[PDB]
């Protein structure tokens, strides 16, 4: 598989803790940072909101979840993100079947609980709610990871 | 009777892909639209069905979520349904009128571990695990604003 490198990055980063004492599975930004670390992809610093500002400035914005899954299927690193008033959220888009023919499959940790967490079996549409999943932004890095 | 009791949400036999639960007062139901999970932990797609057993009437909660399957609670008098809803890393606790299905109260809990029991609501920060009791900071918040 072409997107396999990224799947592995996600799997491994699952049990790590990018910030000490905070398990990645409980911290979205941490899990993303770990994935970017393993893949050697430059990643902006700080919490979720900050990371979204970073990607907004320095990364390519894709048009849709579907296009995002295209990039992600090509072995690119694709981050879906949206800011909150305080706690934002970010997730790693992976290749696969779109949910409701719209929302792509993701990996993310979440402080909201096990419910917000995705080991690849949920898409951004099952993580963000009905209103937020339509407001998502998708960022891709200019260079493939495979 | 401002006490809240967790309401287990389970598969309903005869109603394909429905999950729900009930007590003497209220019935609550979700539809599971996840293609690959017959044992989902949450419900992204509305509506949520609320049956008032007293009145015989029922109503729908048409938008919201994502609703946590482990997160539904009934008030003692049956007049309120308290639900945990989350999006991304954010989360909140929302109290609906069981007769009207109207939002009565809403509280942003993002970042905090949480629990609901006989005593009231507990939120906590700086935690080792999802147990609120792993939290180096624990606040007891009153559920009164969700009631009445």
């Amino acid at each position: 598989s072409l997107d396999q490198c990224i799947v592995n990055a996600c799997k491994n980063s699952w049990d790590k803790s990018y910030l000490a004492g905070t398990p990645n599975k409980d911290n979205c930004s941490g899990f993303v940072q770990s994935v970017a670390a393993e893949l050697g992809v430059p990643m902006p610093r700080g919490n979720a909101n900050a990371m979204v500002d970073g990607l907004e400035q320095s990364w390519t914005k894709l048009a849709s979840g579907a296009e995002a899954a295209q990039k992600a299927a090509q072995g690119f690193l694709v981050i879906a993100g949206l800011k909150g008033r305080t706690y934002g959220h970010v997730a790693v888009v992976i290749s696969g079947p779109l949910y409701r023919q719209k929302y792509p499959m993701c990996w993310c940790g979440s402080i909201a609980g096990a419910v917000g967490q995705s080991q690849g079996l949920k898409s951004v549409g099952q993580v963000w709610n009905r209103t937020d999943r339509d407001r998502l932004n998708y960022y891709v890095y200019s260079l493939a990871s495979c | 009777d401002c006490t809240f009791t967790q309401l287990e949400i389970v598969p309903q036999f005869g109603s394909p892909n429905m999950f729900g639960g009930e007590d003497e007062h209220v019935r609550v139901m979700f539809s599971n639209e996840d293609p690959n999970d017959d044992n989902p932990d949450a419900f992204p797609e509305p509506p949520v069905y609320l049956a008032d057993r007293d009145s015989g009437n029922d109503c729908r909660i048409e938008d919201g979520g994502i609703w946590s399957r482990g997160g539904v609670f009934l008030s003692q008098d049956g007049r309120r349904v308290l639900m945990h809803e989350f999006s991304g890393s954010s989360a909140e606790l929302v109290s609906y009128d069981s007769a009207t299905c109207k939002v009565v109260h809403r509280e942003d809990i993002s970042g905090q571990r949480w629990a609901v029991d006989k005593d009231g609501l507990r939120l906590g920060q700086k935690c080792s695990g999802e147990s609120v009791d792993s939290c180096a900071k624990i606040v007891k918040r009153s559920l009164a604003p969700f009631c009445q």
